[PDB]
């Protein structure tokens, strides 16, 4: 999968 | 590489502090530390691990945008949107633009927009209320050497010496800087400041940002060991 910093 | 040189200096200014045992005087006086002239002109205020498949995309907060590719190259495209630099495994730098490239670029220049798309569409800039310090001849817009997350955290390690750590329960964040040996400190909240590492020896600061500068070391000292 995929990991992300914080999301609007 | 003065990489190593600038990853031990941070393990002396941190080992300094945290030695001094920060939060544990008897009056702290965490304020008198700060310094709002030693914030970092760079930082990363978004990223996105698509390691599985093509690498690291992140942002700094000057807008640029970069990805450290899974084969360890690095490509950056400056906030014109226009010009680009490829850094190659062992550092050699190249210069060109979104009109003119090696063949070989054009997979991973392609990459680097699905990359500066996403973000946009979907990720918060951290650090959006920080004026970043102004840039002189001295310095270089940097791109990332390295990055690993933890079970707490993700670490950041840019190429002008700089280690950023972001840690996921709380979204507090530090930058350290070796060269100004400075900590800048985003709480919860989003307030932020700067403080240089000896002073916080002198007066002290808060269990919270004590913990997270031993924390800070002990990722330093990751990234040095595998060097």
């Amino acid at each position: 999968n995929i990991f992300q910093s914080t999301m609007l | 590489e003065v990489v190593d040189c600038h990853l031990s200096d941070m393990l002396q200014q941190l080992h300094s502090v945290n030695a001094s045992k920060p939060s544990e005087r008897g009056l702290v006086r965490q304020e008198e530390a700060e310094d709002p002239a030693c914030i970092p002109i760079f930082w990363v205020s978004k990223w996105v691990d698509y390691s599985d498949k093509y690498g690291l995309g992140y942002q700094l907060c000057d807008n640029s945008v970069g990805v450290l590719f899974n084969d360890s190259t690095r490509l950056i495209l400056y906030n014109d949107g226009d010009s680009l630099q490829y850094i190659e495994r062992d550092g050699t730098e190249s210069y060109l633009t979104v009109s003119s490239h090696p063949n070989s670029l054009m997979k991973k220049i392609t990459l680097l927009k699905y990359f500066r798309n996403y973000m946009s569409e979907h990720l918060l800039k951290a650090g959006a209320n920080i004026t970043p310090r102004e840039g002189d001849e001295l310095a270089r817009l940097p791109y990332l050497r390295t990055w690993f997350r933890t079970r707490s955290a993700i670490i950041l390690h840019l190429s002008n010496g700089s280690v950023q750590i972001n840690f996921f329960q709380d979204h507090t964040k530090l930058i350290l800087c070796p060269l100004m040996a400075a900590v800048t400190y985003i709480d919860e909240k989003r307030d932020f400041r700067t403080y240089r590492l000896s002073l916080l020896e002198e007066y002290g600061c808060c269990k919270e940002l004590a913990s997270r500068l031993r924390y800070a070391r002990t990722m330093v000292d990751k990234l040095l060991s595998s060097r």
